[PDB]
RNA sequence: UACGGUGCUGAAGCAACAAAUGCCCUGCUUCCAGGAAAAGCCUCUAAGCAUCAGGUAACAUCAAAUCGUACCCCAAACCGA
RNA sequence: CGAAGGUGUGCUGUGAGGCAUGCUGGAGGUAUCAGAAGUGCGAAUGCUGACAUAAGUAACGAUAAAGCGGGUGAAAAGCCCGCUCGCCGGAAGACCAAGGGUUCCUGUCCAACGUUAAUCGGGGCAGGGUGAGUCGACCCCUAAGGCGAGGCCGAAAGGCGUAGUCGAUGGGAAACAGGUUAAUAUUCCUGUACUUGGUGUUACUGCGAAGGGGGGACGGAGAAGGCUAUGUUGGCCGGGCG
RNA sequence: UAAGGUGAUAUGAACCGUUAUAACCGGCGAUUUCCGAAUGGGGAAACCCAGUGUGUUUCGACACACUAUCAUUAACUGAAU
């Protein structure tokens, strides 16, 4: 009724590994499995009720790139974000 | 089986999801994010719990 | 050598898409004879 | 003493997966630590050393020469050097000298950073390569041939792991063990904060050995 | 400086000639072959409502969702068994 | 404590067949007489699978030449690097659509697979990567053209077709330059800008129709011309004398 | 209904019952996402775009229900006449 506790809920995890974890992952810029449509809202104020980030640039994108899970059996891709927000601050962790 | 809770009501059924539905995928199931889970166990009555939030709900009518 | 079939999907659904063969009944023959075969090509769609 | 290494950070990047499905077994390699602090230790024994030449030093140039350290009687220094770097254990608090308690405090500080410096420019521990060591291949099925962990690309995250290891805490070792005597206790308090650090890496090493030596336990890198 | 790479800096930095198949230009011109549509777009009233509401202007504010973006792409990523 | 079978040997019956018997084998197989047959294969360029040949015979795919020295490693024509050579270059450059769509980077691995050798590849296998009010798509508008309540035809089935509804290959807000990862990009960052639309506020104020008017709004050719990116030079500025 | 359990490959992880409180069976119930005859439109279904209500609203935005067609019927209004 003004906004919604179930994109509170948004949180399932932070990206990790290799190159690209560095600052992207860490500091402001940001890369995480946010929802599915994310909501570039409540995926922006629910850090700004955390950090107060009013977030440098709140972005989206779907990841891709081939199926695994059993890459060498069938392999099922269900898809899922990368938030990659730049986020206006990260100094309260 | 049969012989479970003591029942819960809408004016407090309220609370309980604010606790394993909000904010414990920050802490549990963000650290569930960030495993080390030798308590695998406590993870399956964050989600059968208030899932019987909205049974006694539905079946109850709340109550 | 190039082939004599080569792809078109600025048609192919509606060659042949959900709506494009329940569409006709004739191409729910299709879906007959596949609520008939239990295939997995259908309209060769999920 | 013992609640001063007690935390959890863990890093998997170390890859395996063998005989894939979640319940088959797991699929992973699968390090950790949780404990730190771990060559900064020699160090705060020199420290505490130190001040034991000088009261004894001091002492001995007193009653057969000249007074250059301090002054004593009664045994133990009275004034000088020697006092103000004199350590106030022994069964109790001493608060009757604050200052003599602020001078040796930033005395001992200071000196334990000092031969942590010294334990970084003559015999020290390292990150960068203890970086890329692990990577030439993960754990493999043998089948599934890693590239998570990047052979570079992980240099730094032994430079943010290690130190504090040779530094970094010897500060914070050299205060624990000030405060340590201020408190006082038996066997002395710093002596005490070596005592059960010097026993957990013996006790270990006691039962290290048997689980092994049946081939290892293993599929962690 | 690892020897992978990083730090530090900055002169000249124009004019002439000579320029484009680039553009003014849906131009202009010509010729008959005869050259969309709508939206966007502008304006007027109509019933009405009637100062109101609206409108108009200025200023300020807020908002600006949902997705793509790698890479081959005449090619080992297209097609060709 | 050795069934069946697989499998040697000896006897026997005209044969169909039968016996004796060894091995192996490691489980079952089974009078008589009586019952019932999917009851016997050398030819069908039969069917089907397994198994041959040629023959190591042919062959190893486009000539746009590389050569060398190190490296790695057990090993290099091909992996690695470097250094020396040829070729395309309105392409063989560099960027895209479609399609691929991960083939991509990265890190690994060599078995298989790349037309060989290969440590190597888009191979194999792990990770990592595509971030936008202004860029694009969703999105607004229209073509051909579709659908089409109702409608008008037609055994059923079913057609034609309205009000409408759909529908690109055509038309509807704005951002750029720098700078940036081995994976990014008008997308990230930086610097400096741009836009539209809603809200709000304010000031003034007549506003008001799927309506009306207006307007989008257009060919080809041809004849020119103008213009600039720019290109080339000189000059300049730096460096250098082989 | 029960002392052993915690679906399969899937062994694990952790636990559970802790033997009647696991687990199972049977009845009942709940949820039952997204699509789909699918029904607000669009629509190349599992998707695009939407309304109307009923709410909220912090005014930025935000929830919640309703909205098909076609048939049958009734009721109300009612041209050319």
């Amino acid at each position: 009724m003004i906004r919604e506790e179930r994109l509170l809920k948004v949180l399932r995890a932070p990206h990790v590994s290799e190159k690209a974890s560095t600052a992207m992952e860490k500091s402001n810029t940001i890369v995480l499995k946010v929802a599915k449509d994310a909501t570039k809202a409540e995926i922006k104020a629910a850090v700004q009720k955390l950090f107060e980030v009013e977030v440098e640039v709140v972005n989206t994108l779907v990841v891709k790139g081939k199926v695994k899970r059993h890459g060498q059996r069938i392999g099922r891709r269900s898809d899922w974000k990368k938030a990659y927000v730049t986020l206006k601050e990260g100094q309260n962790l | 089986m049969k012989a479970k809770e003591l029942r819960e009501k809408s004016v407090e059924e309220l609370n309980t999801e604010l606790l394993n539905l909000l904010r414990e995928q920050f802490n549990l199931r963000m650290q569930a994010a960030s495993g080390q889970l030798q308590q695998s166990h406590l993870l399956k009555q964050v989600r059968r719990d208030v899932a019987r939030v909205k049974t006694l709900l539905n079946e109850k009518a709340g109550a | 050598m190039k082939r004599t079939f080569q792809p078109s999907v600025l048609k192919r659904n509606r060659s042949h898409g959900f709506r494009a063969r329940m569409a006709t009944k004739n191409g729910r023959q299709v879906l007959a004879r596949r609520r008939a075969k239990g295939r997995a090509r259908l309209t060769v769609s999920k | 003493v013992v609640y001063a290494e007690c935390m959890r950070r863990r890093i998997v990047v170390n890859y395996a997966k063998r005989q894939q499905g979640r319940r088959v077994y797991a699929a992973q390699s699968t390090h950790l630590p949780l404990k730190v602090v771990y060559v900064s230790n020699i160090p705060v024994i020199l420290a505490a050393a130190l001040f034991a030449n000088i009261q004894l030093w001091g002492l001995a140039l007193y009653r057969m020469g000249i007074p250059i350290l301090g002054h004593y009687e009664g045994g133990r220094a009275v004034d000088g050097i020697a006092y103000y770097l004199s350590t106030p254990y022994g069964l109790s608090s001493v608060i009757s000298d604050p200052i003599h308690a602020i001078v040796y405090m930033i005395a001992m500080i200071i000196t334990c950073v000092m031969f942590g410096i010294f334990w970084v420019e003559t015999t020290g521990l390292d990150p960068k390569s203890m970086a890329k060591r692990i990577k030439k291949s993960g754990a493999f099925v043998p089948g599934i041939r890693p590239g998570e962990q990047t052979a570079k690309y992980i240099e730094h995250r032994l430079k943010r792991y290690i130190p504090p290891l040779t530094v970094m805490s010897s500060a914070f070792v050299g205060f624990l063990a000030t405060i340590a005597n201020f408190i006082g206790a038996l066997g002395g308090g710093t002596g005490v904060l070596l005592t059960v650090s010097i026993v957990y890496r013996m006790y270990e090493q006691l039962l290290r050995e048997k689980v092994s030596e049946l081939h290892p336990a293993i599929a962690k890198l």
